[PDB]
């Protein structure tokens, strides 16, 4: 019947999926229990006996929390007052995946507004007046070329930026977040995503880099924050994208690291951890799951014949179903996990992940597992920019018909 | 002085040794997005800090707006950078400004800003005698910060503290066996000191790793630390290790177990071993067992591998 859709969660073998704590509790499987807990009740919740009802994303909740925050926040958000350029492209990101359009007047206003935040030394501060830095610039950017008209294009100052990039270089081939900061393989990932949408990529600008980003990569098989540290799927997906921008993928051991990310999907919840043994999370639906679509293009450069033609390497439907049922909250927005609070940053990382485990691409190939109602169906997203593909096209013909500041 | 909580804070715009200087209120153009609505008190002090910022004054009254800036917004690296920039010019005691560190560490301990102003000020005074310490209190109230983490790696590497650090890493392993935390840590500090080359060093950590492992066979933790050990070398260089995984089969038995026993087998027929279809055809079984059954998850993971296996041999 079209109305009932069985559900991968709601199978009575799932139950076996639980964790065994081997009669040894520690901190850690107490929390993992507590949390497996809670979305056993939440997965029941949408089971009625042999009556399985089609999940359904409530889009136009979602997108009057979104036209809100566009404009205004409460001073919930004074710890982002560092960060509006993110709210700025989460936001946009998200309408952008849920189709729905973005009003002309909405759009010079941020245009401005992203002009007003950046800085005459190049680069984007996280308000008006701020200090650059990379995080904010990897953001506005990224708003502006989701918005996509010459106006938004026009407002970046390339020369500037490919300066700052510049001031930011470390010799060991890494980057600081900002004049003055830290350093940790986000910064690559920022600098690496601005520089190739904007074409300001220099021979030399990425000298190095790509060494250090496989530096790196641990025991795991994972990406640590910098050498040493451990994987986790934030810096994992920031070092793998960033290494397809520079096309040196192959510097790290492609096959531990994919065993590593399929492993850090959870077999009860369904969706992704951002490390071994901590906990579920909404936002790593896009921060691991999207290392998938990026190891299959990687692999597939590489000739490997055993590839799919038709799925990722992960449960996209289970994916879909902890999304659908568990991180999605009933007054508009997304989030982490059940009994958290929504906000912006899980609003859009859900909702790209959910995108992905949606739709699979590879070459002339594509199949798409859309779960539950039709509508459901959210606009694709590109694995390394995280904006849809059709913009990234779009902005890179556009800059590339600039030349690299100074060559 | 005085803090933002307290019953006697004063506004900066009501405070007289703060007359003489504008307010630089927040551009957001005439029609804003994202807009946040400011506290009073919030957009006083941002109001001031823009003041100084523009006006780049290195004073103490400066000096001391940036601590309430900070309260207000920990995460606003634009005025930890102004704060660093006065450290040096008012020549600040830099002890004094560890301490305060310290504090604001303790109330926010997953912030970037703060761990990175307590580095700076190390690198300062090249004093790394409070580090271990200070960290351990950390961890001692999350197991797993990351940030706390990362930044003893740096001082423990930075100043050659290696010395205790193991003994750190089994006294939290027997806290929680499975913090993956502290398994990095293990890698990191044996790595960095003895290394694996040595077999003695290898054969206590291979022996190590398989009694946690039959303490708690569903550790996921323990089997990946005991495959990090050996994968460079070659999982199929350790004929015993198939053989005492192979008794652990049906009395201990997981995805783990099983998923590691495809991982021998998928390095033995790399490197021309002997029987190859019938390594083959066990990895095959196991690929369509973990498929099916056993890490359905992964469905898609070991079908991939199923395929891989053939294509290759
Ligand atoms: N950089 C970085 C990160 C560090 C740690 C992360 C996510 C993460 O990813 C992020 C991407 C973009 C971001 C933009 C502005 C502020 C962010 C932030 C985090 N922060 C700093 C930390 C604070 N809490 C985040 C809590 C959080 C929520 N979900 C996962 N989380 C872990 C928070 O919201
Ligand atoms: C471009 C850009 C800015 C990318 C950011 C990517 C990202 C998600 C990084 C996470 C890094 C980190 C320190 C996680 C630990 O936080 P935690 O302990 O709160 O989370 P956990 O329990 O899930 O590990
Ligand atoms: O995931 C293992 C894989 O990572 C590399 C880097 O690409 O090395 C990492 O892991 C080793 C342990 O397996 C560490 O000694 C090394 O420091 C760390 O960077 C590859 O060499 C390895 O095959
Ligand atoms: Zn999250």
């Amino acid at each position: 019947p079209v109305w009932s859709e069985p559900l991968y969660s709601l199978r009575p073998e799932h139950a076996r999926e639980r964790l065994q704590d081997d009669s040894v509790e520690t901190v850690t499987s107490i929390e993992q229990a507590k949390v497996e807990e809670k979305i056993q009740e939440v997965f029941s919740s949408y089971k009625f006996n042999h009556l399985v009802p089609r999940l359904v994303l409530q889009r136009e909740k979602h997108f009057h929390y979104l036209k809100r925050g566009l404009r205004q926040l409460t001073d919930a958000y004074e710890c982002l007052d560092a960060s509006r350029p993110w709210l700025c492209y989460w936001i946009l990101h998200s309408l952008e995946l849920l189709d729905e359009p973005i009003p002309q007047i909405v759009a010079t206003d941020v245009c401005q507004f992203l002009e007003l935040c950046q800085s005459p030394e190049g680069g984007f501060g996280g308000g008006p007046g701020q200090y650059p830095h990379l995080a904010p610039t990897y953001a506005a950017v990224n708003a502006l070329c989701i918005i996509g008209t010459e106006e938004a294009y026009d407002i970046i100052n390339r020369e500037k930026l490919l300066q700052y990039l510049y001031s930011l270089k470390q010799p060991d081939g890494s980057f600081l977040m900002h004049v003055g900061g830290e350093v940790d393989v986000r910064s690559a990932y920022c600098a690496a995503s601005v520089a190739s949408l904007t074409n300001i990529i220099t021979p030399d600008l990425f000298e190095g880099t790509a060494e250090w980003i496989a530096r790196c990569q641990n025991w795991e098989g994972g990406i640590g924050g910098v050498p040493g540290m451990e994987a986790h799927g934030g810096y994992t997906f920031c070092g793998l994208a960033a290494l397809v921008i520079l096309k040196r993928e192959r510097s790290l051991n492609l096959k531990s690291l994919l065993q590593w990310v399929t492993s850090r999907q959870m077999r009860f919840e369904g969706g992704f951890q951002g490390r071994c043994n901590k906990l579920v999370d909404g936002c790593y639906s896009f921060w691991q799951a999207g290392l998938l679509p990026l190891l299959h293009r990687a692999l597939h450069a590489q000739g490997d014949p055993a590839l799919s033609m038709s799925h990722w390497m992960f449960h996209q439907q289970a994916l879909q179903e902890y999304i659908l049922m568990c991180c999605q909250c009933p007054a508009g927005g997304l989030l982490d996990k059940p009994g958290k609070s929504r906000d912006f940053y899980h609003t859009c990382y859900c909702l790209s992940g959910l995108s992905i485990a949606q739709h699979f691409g590879s070459g002339a190939m594509l199949h798409d597992v859309v779960l539950g109602v039709p509508e459901n169906a959210l606009q694709p997203t590109h694995p390394v920019y995280n904006i849809g593909p059709d913009k990234v096209i779009q902005a890179t013909t556009y800059f590339l018909q600039k030349p690299v500041p100074g060559f | 002085f005085v803090s933002l909580d307290s019953p006697s804070y004063v506004l900066y715009r009501d405070r007289a040794e703060w007359a003489d200087i504008d307010p630089v209120p927040q551009n957001d153009g005439p029609n804003p997005v994202v807009q946040i609505i400011y506290s009073d008190k919030f957009r006083d002090v941002y109001d001031y800090f823009r003041a100084v910022l523009q006006r780049d004054e290195r004073s103490e009254r400066a000096f001391k707006l940036t601590r309430d800036a900070i309260e207000l917004n920990a995460a606003n690296y634009t005025v930890w950078h102004f704060r660093r920039v006065l450290l040096k010019s008012l020549q600040k005691d830099l002890h004094e400004e560890m301490n305060y560190i310290t504090a604001i560490i303790e109330e926010q301990p997953k912030n970037y800003q703060v761990w990175h102003h307590r580095r700076v000020l190390v690198e300062w005074l090249r004093d790394p005698s409070q580090e271990l310490e200070f960290i351990a209190d950390i961890l001692n109230q999350d197991a797993k910060n990351y940030h706390a983490w990362q930044h003893r790696q740096w001082v423990i590497q930075e100043f050659k503290l290696w010395d205790n650090e193991l003994q750190y890493v089994d006294q939290l392993l027997k806290e929680d066996v499975r913090n993956n935390s502290v398994w990095n840590q293990r890698y990191f500090v044996i790595s960095n000191t003895t290394g694996y080359n040595d077999r003695a060093v290898l054969e206590r950590e291979v022996q190590y790793t398989l009694e946690m492992i039959k303490l708690v066979p569903h550790n996921e933790s323990a089997w990946n630390y005991l495959k990090g050990i050996l994968q460079d070398r070659g999982l199929s260089k350790y004929p015993n290790l198939l053989n005492q995984l192979l008794d652990l089969q049906p009395s201990h038995s997981s995805p783990y177990l099983i998923a590691f026993l495809v991982d021998i087998y998928e390095d033995m027929l790399e490197n021309q071993c002997d029987n190859k279809e019938d390594i083959l055809n066990k990895a095959l079984e196991l690929c369509e067992i973990l498929a099916k059954e056993k890490d359905t998850i992964r469905k898609e993971y070991w079908r991939y591998i199923g395929r891989s296996l053939q294509s290759k041999h």
